[PDB]
């Protein structure tokens, strides 16, 4: 009832891909384009 | 490689069974136009069973 926007609130953030898991009590900002899957993309998005 | 193949509707599947798979020769090889495929890179499928 607050948080919530019309259609959809971008405000907040949340990372769904990354190299490694972190371990607990670990802080990762990082809001750069990084490896997604087994293959290293060099950078910008691509290349599956 | 076969030489023609079936329709589109008509089209023909083999089953893949008991098999041993090397995709690099099949996507690394760059003898393909493109590829389109969802849910799971093309060399993940090799360590993937």
């Amino acid at each position: 009832n607050l948080d919530s926007k019309v259609g959809g609130n971008y405000n907040y953030l949340y990372r769904l891909f990354r190299k490694s898991n972190l371990k607990p009590f670990e802080r990762d900002i990082s809001t750069e384009i990084y490896q997604a899957g087994s293959t290293p993309c060099n950078g910008v998005k691509g290349f599956n | 490689n076969a030489t023609r193949f079936a329709s589109v509707y008509a089209w023909n599947r083999k089953r893949i069974s008991n098999c041993v798979a090397d995709y690099s020769v099949l996507y690394n090889s760059a003898s393909f136009s493109t590829f389109k495929c969802y849910g799971v890179s093309p060399t993940k499928l090799n360590d993937l069973c």
